[PDB]
């Protein structure tokens, strides 16, 4: 999940 | 939870500080565009703005206190509303035009079919901001409200997170009223302005919903390029 | 425009007196679990409620001052929102349930039998719960409903009337003993819910359209013309 | 002409 990953970064 | 313990002025400076940058489109006057190419400019632009929106969101007090799943939900729900209010804000001083990027200023004249009405709606919204003399301090509060509000409605957990969002929302309301009071508005003028500002979010939700409908339409027509992220965001609404 | 010369109490009285009645569904003992039976009952209900909504709108101060075309536009834009806010109002005392009519109480278990409906049901239920937890008052409700009528299609007279309704909402909260702080916080909370009501109307409108396409349930000419306006 | 146009008339 792209958004999920970006949020974690 | 920091946010709860910020003064109105602290809240405002925090929000101002976290403002995302204004990105450029790939518009080129010497290059011909189709209706689809034109839209490609906007989807491409939107895709790039999303990464910055994610960073901005983390700097909205209270947001980082949320679970990761709740954060993604809010952004999935609110992303287009947030792009749109940003659009409307930077278009204020361009009557009859929408400033998608500094190198992409458009009047209503390659809008597909039905897209034009959304365009008119954004124009209307912008001139509404212009006539109210919307202030940046107010703008950033409104934008933070969209983020927290547009997706808030089992466990709790769940219920517990909801209340915290509510608390943050009350805080931003206090901040708005504080800004207005400092600006010299009577109490009556404060309540009215607060209401005028919040009713505009209804129109912004509406424009967002219509936009999403067209976005799903473009995916199906499979001509205008949509990023993998925009696709995923789109799926969330479906 | 008479609207602007009304006191807060007069505005509230006007709005209370304009209230449309609470209508009933067909009196069959059958709980709908099918798309056909549920849509049958909801469209007939909406059909009959629309006629009352129209004559209610005419009694909203400021509304009748508009040209006929503007009146048309406002109702075309707002009608489902208006039906929905009424729905969640009367559903307040029935947690977990949607009271489309006194003899038509639906739970999410029935909405989950119609494709892509359970989502909107859950949103309606959450909005109802929200109104319940806020102790939403009938006088506040009618102000909110009138605000929807005037706001949703509004894209100067309308603006001034809307300001007047805001004054009226504040008046009511002040009359209920709330502090100035509680007043502006409560105003914000109520107004933010209008965005959710807008969201639910739009999703609902898409649903109505798919029914117009999928057919099966005949739609009134009025409903068709309303739907057609959102397209 | 719309039904709405008619209903909105007294
Ligand atoms: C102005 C309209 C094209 C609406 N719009 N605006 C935008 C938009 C893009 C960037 C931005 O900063 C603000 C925007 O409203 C947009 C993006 C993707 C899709 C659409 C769509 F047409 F489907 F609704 C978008
Ligand atoms: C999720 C649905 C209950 C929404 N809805 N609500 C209603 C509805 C009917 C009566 C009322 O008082 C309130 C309503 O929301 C409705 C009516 C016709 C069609 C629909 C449809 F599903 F297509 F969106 C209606």
């Amino acid at each position: 999940k792209i958004l999920h990953r970006l949020l974690q970064d | 939870s920091l946010a709860l313990s910020l003064t109105a002025d602290q809240m405002v400076s925090a929000l101002l500080d976290a403002e995302p940058p204004i990105l450029y489109s790939e518009y080129d006057p010497t290059r011909p565009f189709s209706e689809a190419s034109m839209m490609g400019l906007l989807t491409n632009l939107a895709d790039r703005e999303l990464v910055h929106m994610i960073n901005w969101a983390k700097r909205v007090p209270g947001f980082v206190d949320l679970t990761l799943h709740d954060q993604v939900h809010l952004l999935e729900c609110a992303w287009l509303e947030i792009l749109m209010i940003g659009l409307v804000w930077r278009s204020m001083e361009h009557p009859g035009k929408l400033l998608f990027a500094p190198n992409l200023l458009l009047d209503r004249n390659k809008c597909v079919e039905g897209m034009v009405e959304i365009f008119d709606m954004l124009l209307a919204t912008s001139s509404r901001f212009r006539m109210m003399n919307l202030q940046g301090e107010e703008f950033v509060c409104l934008k933070s409200i969209i983020l927290l509000n547009s997706g808030v409605y089992s466990t709790l957990k769940s219920l517990e997170e909801k209340d915290h969002i509510h608390r943050v929302l009350d805080k931003i309301t206090d901040t708005l009223i504080h800004l207005m009071a400092k600006a010299g508005l009577t109490l009556q003028q404060q309540h009215q302005r607060l209401a005028q500002l919040l009713l505009i979010l209804s129109h912004i939700r509406h424009m967002s919903n219509k936009g999403m409908e067209h976005l799903y339409s473009m995916k199906c027509k499979n001509v205008v390029p949509l990023s993998d992220l925009l696709l995923e965001m789109l799926d969330a609404h479906r």
